[PDB]
């Protein structure tokens, strides 16, 4: 096949400034009739491709003209002249000259401002204890950088094993994250404790924040 | 406006064949090939294979020959991808897309189907449960649904009949030891509004054919 | 090679 090297995999951006995203190909693409049949697609998070850019500079109607790609032979380039935050999402380059294939997309993604989260904490619901488990749920709402680190601690015990987290994609307006963190127990063992914290330690906090509440109030 | 309208998820047994469809509007599907693209769950997008609607010529990626089997019905402006001999490895959304052209029009996709998400599993499809995180206290309140235990993915969740948009966040599904997806959505509200407004989650699993409406009141 | 074989391809009109 023909390999699609695209550089760089990771984007970080700022909003307002100029981001440049190359693809190499391992052959030259150039049809009998001078034709370069390379693309470049934009995915945003969840929602199918769709076309930016076609014959290596030929701009698809809609797309903002923020958006030229240049190139020949085997080298191209993607360029968007002044990020908006609606921008982030995985750009794949594509040939059609040989056997059609992809490269491996890369990442961009805004970067914003710190923003510590807000903390949230929910005990199960009764529904939930009279069914025999216990899931206890924190939240981190609308922050920026993506790293959190979120301790559990029942009784002043740090758990370890027994939480599982998911963590929303950037937010096109706002450039920011959320995440949850599930504390999963039997109904048996949420019953021996009491004090059920979550404990949050973010760059836009100077000391972490705890969240907790007490088995029946 | 040219679309193309793909089917919803599918949940197909390991080694069974699987034919998804793909109805063009907006254009006469005869005017434009089609291809057809894999995505694995996060993973890149590969290309399975082309066809030309008015002939019914096709060409294949080499690793999809024997995998894959693109048709077209002309008259109900369909076309049709056949997939064989299904493995895990099959589990991925499959887009159709039309192609511009060939030479100065461009060989580009320039429309695409929302994508067919394919669940290949020897498992029985089992419905979710939801369950209120109910809010308790600067004026601002979180509440929302915990959506436990369901299969395969994937499950919807809007607010208030989609009438509740800002502030939602649906979280990932996360895969728990138990085999199951588990999942959370949230919003934040006013906390004024917590007595005067009400909030309903619109939980949605249609590979079950669960459809649930969870009312989030205050404890 | 594959190249010329994708372009008859699209050029076909039978």
């Amino acid at each position: 096949d023909v390999v699609l090297t695209q550089t760089p995999l990771s984007l970080p951006v700022n909003i307002g400034d100029q981001a440049s995203i190359s693809c190499k190909s391992t052959k030259s693409l150039l049809n009998r009739d001078g034709f370069t049949f390379l693309d470049w697609y934009l995915q945003k998070p969840g929602q199918s491709p769709q076309l930016l850019i076609y014959l290596v500079s030929n701009r698809f109607s809609g797309v903002p003209d923020r958006f030229s790609g240049s190139g020949s032979g085997t080298d191209f380039t993607l360029k968007i002249s002044r990020v908006e935050a609606e921008d982030l999402g995985v750009y794949y380059c594509f040939q059609s000259n040989y056997l059609f294939t992809f490269g491996s997309g890369t990442k961009l993604e805004i970067k914003r401002t710190v923003a510590a989260p807000s903390v949230f904490i929910f005990p199960p619901s009764d529904e939930q204890l009279k069914s025999g488990t216990a899931s206890v749920v924190c939240l981190l709402n609308n922050f920026y950088p993506r790293e959190a680190k979120v301790q559990w601690k029942v009784d002043n015990a740090l758990q370890s094993g027994n939480s599982q987290e998911s963590v929303t994609e950037q937010d096109s307006k706002d450039s920011t994250y959320s995440l949850s963190s599930t504390l999963t127990l039997s109904k048996a063992d949420y019953e021996k404790h009491k004090v059920y914290a979550c404990e949050v330690t973010h760059q836009g906090l100077s000391s972490p924040v705890t969240k907790s509440f007490n088995r029946g109030e | 406006e040219v679309q193309l309208q793909q089917p919803g998820p599918v949940l197909v047994k390991p080694g069974a064949s699987v034919r998804m469809s793909c109805k063009a509007s907006g254009y006469r599907i005869t005017d434009n090939f089609m291809n057809w693209v894999k995505q694995s769950h996060g993973k890149s997008l590969e290309w399975i294979g082309i066809i030309n609607p008015y002939n019914g010529g096709t060409k294949y990626n080499q690793k999809f020959k024997g995998k894959a089997t693109l048709t077209v019905d002309t008259s109900s402006s369909t076309a049709y991808m056949e997939l064989n001999s299904l493995t895990s490895e099959d589990s991925a959304v499959y887009y159709c897309t039309r192609v511009r052209g060939n030479d100065y029009h461009g060989r580009a996709m320039d429309y695409w189907g929302q994508g067919t998400s394919v669940t290949v599993s020897s498992a029985s499809t089992k419905g979710p449960s939801v369950f209120p995180l109910a809010p308790s206290s600067g004026g601002t309140a979180a509440l929302g649904c915990l959506v436990k235990d369901y299969f395969p993915e994937p499950v919807t969740v809007s607010w208030n009949s989609g009438a509740l948009t800002s502030g939602v966040h649906t979280f990932p599904a996360v895969l728990q030891s138990s085999g199951l997806y588990s999942l959370s959505s949230v919003v934040t509200v006013p906390s004024s509004s917590l007595g005067t407004q009400t909030y309903i989650c619109n939980v949605n699993h249609k590979p079950s054919n669960t459809k649930v409406d969870k009312k989030v009141e205050p404890k | 090679d594959f190249q010329d074989e994708l372009d008859e391809f699209f050029k076909n009109v039978s």
